[PDB]
């Protein structure tokens, strides 16, 4: 390993991203709820950084 | 016509092949009302002072 390889970890599996919602329009058929979707992607604890 | 990949038999794959495009709207969320017709509404706030 080289600590380039450490930083473009980091970045990528420590960081909160965008996704969208379920059901919502243009939708040809009609869904009754709009659920968002939610992620965390950033790490709380070290055991997960390690 | 915007080519994703050359498919070898210089046939070009293109965004009309895997997708529809249309001028539509950036959000389709919210709509306005004026009395029982459709309206676009313009709220105004405002500026302090």
């Amino acid at each position: 390993v080289t600590a380039n390889d450490v930083i473009n970890a980091v970045n990528d599996q420590n960081a909160q991203y965008a996704t969208g919602k379920i059901g919502e329009e243009p939708v040809v058929n009609k869904s009754p709820q709009v659920i968002s979707i939610t992620m965390q992607g950033r790490l709380q604890t070290p055991q997960e950084f390690e | 016509n915007i080519i994703l990949r050359v498919n070898e038999d210089k046939s070009f794959l293109r965004i009309k092949d895997v997708a529809k495009v249309e001028i539509g709207a950036e959000q389709y969320n919210s709509t306005g009302r004026l009395n029982t017709s459709a309206a676009v509404p313009i709220i105004i706030n405002l500026q302090s002072g």
